[PDB]
């Protein structure tokens, strides 16, 4: 069934689960020809793969060359998508694969259900919930290495960084998600936020910065600021 | 002409005979049914008139035997049985006819409508489908429910209809996932017409046999059933271009020949708008979209 605030803790609990957001597969600056037509050109993408307990992300890197003299190519990423996430699973040993994937938008659903027919056991779940994993591209080393491929690639991260060795899981994935919606809303304002004094750093295997647990506390502050601010400068409020 | 004669009519009932029906009363001098068309297939079937549950029948054809009727008190239902003395039944039959005691078939001589509803429908088939080795006719129910329904429960009262699954193994190649389930050609011509159907005849009679209990009985496995045989048409790219025209003619008569009362449960909004309006096949049922236009604009 759907993945909603009501059976919010189950992505804490210690059944294996992913998280597949495809937002950022196909990405395409849209241009004029000089015909006047428009056209597009794609660049880089990614399949944002994470599992919510542990932190670890599986950042599948497309490049622009598998769309090459390939049509309706918005359909393809979501069976490409589908075709890589599955390859994942088939890579993990047994005791690693999910017993369910959760995915960000139900578009994904029969594609990704059909990749996985020789998995009948791993449960393809939506959700209601309006994850703000699109923004994953405004994480400065995440955008960084898609952009620099030059062929497929696989790329393996902690998306909490040392969080868990202080903070819960629950904790964590709301501290990501928080940082990710505000990047989202206005991420210029996001970034001064993170990137604020000269005496806090980026670790250089770290993708967000060494905050103390004071520290953290005023910049999640900030960030729920912002995230209000813009609903206001939206709505008017 | 043959004829399917009843003992008696005990229990006031509404008789089925293919498309037409007629009312008899408790007790009423009825003896049974004469003229029946050689050739075809037939379903005569039956609606108590105290207890509207279950329409129950009988498929049979009355090339294989010779069958009669006769009210089960015990049960509680007419029962088809078949008769082994030829001549019994002979010198029954002609009394009773004698006596007038029968309605005739009351096929009009322009009319082909049975025909072209039962063209592919073979008794053989059928009895492949309603397992029920020791009568030559089979019996079928508003309740029974299909294999297909029953692994999602008592298998001697199955319809045991070919499984059809848009998303599963047998309907998708590894390695062409996205292929096979945009455009479903493989599994309609590789696995099911060329495997499992052998000709597209025997597919349209399965598809033509699942209708008719849908019709008259209000099957929901069975509609469900003709309808997953319609849209594996219509989802393939590649279809032979002699399938195509015959299914028109099908679904023409099928539709034409539903109860206009009835367009609610047994048509599925989902596949005929996209059978008729977005599917492969989109342009090739001109008859049928026609009628389906002029007859349930609501659906669409
Ligand atoms: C009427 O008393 C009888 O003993 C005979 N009846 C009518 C039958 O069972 C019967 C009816 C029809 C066909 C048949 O082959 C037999």
């Amino acid at each position: 069934g759907a993945m909603n605030s009501s059976n919010y803790a189950e992505l804490f609990n210690n059944d294996i689960k992913l998280f597949v957001d495809d937002t950022n597969v196909y990405r395409v600056t849209v241009h004029k020809t000089f015909e006047g037509n428009v056209a597009t050109k794609a660049i880089n993408g990614c399949i944002f793969t994470l599992n919510p307990k542990t932190g670890h992300l599986f950042l599948k890197i497309i490049h622009t060359s598998v769309w090459a003299g390939q049509k309706r190519l918005s359909q393809l990423a979501k069976w490409k998508t589908a075709e890589e996430v599955s390859a994942l699973v088939r890579s993990l040993p047994k005791e690693e694969q999910p017993k369910q994937i959760i995915v960000t938008r139900k578009a994904m659903l029969d594609p990704l259900e059909v990749h996985m027919l020789d998995f009948p056991n791993i449960a393809i779940r939506p959700t209601e919930l309006r994850l703000p994993f699109s923004a994953a591209m405004s994480i400065d080393k995440l955008s960084d290495v898609v952009m620099k491929a030059t062929e497929p690639q696989m790329v393996l991260f902690n998306i909490y960084d040392d969080w868990l060795d202080r903070i819960s899981s629950y904790t964590a994935f709301s501290r990501l998600t928080l940082l990710l919606r505000a990047l989202k809303t206005n991420e210029e304002s996001a970034k001064m936020i993170l990137l604020s004094d000269p005496t806090i750093t980026i670790k250089s295997y770290h993708l967000w910065p060494s905050f103390t647990d004071e520290q953290w506390i005023t910049i999640e502050s900030q960030m729920r600021d912002l995230i209000l601010t813009e609903y206001g400068r939206k709505y008017n409020v | 002409m043959n004829t399917v004669p009843f003992t008696s009519a005990p229990i006031e009932v509404t008789i089925g005979i293919d498309q037409y029906s007629f009312n008899v009363k408790e007790n009423q001098p009825f003896h049974g049914i004469k003229d029946i068309p050689i050739g075809h297939v037939h379903v005569i079937h039956f609606q108590h008139a105290d207890n509207s549950s279950m329409r129950y029948g009988y498929w049979f054809d009355c090339r294989m035997g010779n069958f009669y009727i006769q009210y089960d008190p015990k049960d509680g239902l007419y029962k088809m049985m078949e008769e082994r003395d030829g001549a019994k039944f002979e010198n029954i039959v002609h009394n009773f006819k004698e006596r007038q005691m029968m309605v005739s078939y009351p096929k009009i001589d322009e009319d082909d409508t049975w025909y072209n509803l039962t063209e592919f429908v073979q008794m053989d088939k059928i009895r492949k489908i309603v397992r029920k080795d020791e009568n030559q006719f089979s019996y079928v129910d508003s309740s029974m429910t299909t294999v297909q329904e029953n692994e999602l429960s008592d298998p001697a009262h199955s319809l045991n209809y070919t499984v059809i699954n848009f998303k599963s193994r047998e309907a998708i190649r590894p390695g062409h996932e996205m292929e096979d389930f945009l455009d479903k050609s493989y599994y309609l011509n590789t696995v099911m017409l060329q495997g499992i159907f052998k000709n597209s005849s025997n597919y349209f009679g399965e598809l033509q046999f699942a209708f008719l209990n849908a019709m008259f009985f209000g099957n929901y496995g069975s509609s469900l059933q003709w309808h997953a045989m319609i849209e594996l048409i219509c989802s393939s790219a590649t279809v032979p271009k002699h399938m195509l025209d015959k299914l028109d003619e099908i679904l023409y008569y099928q539709i034409k020949t539903l109860p206009e009362q009835y367009s609610d449960i047994l048509l599925n909004e989902r596949v005929w708008n996209i059978c008729l309006y977005s599917s492969f096949q989109k342009n090739s049922l001109h008859n049928t979209e026609k009628i389906m236009e002029n007859k349930y604009p609501e659906l669409l």
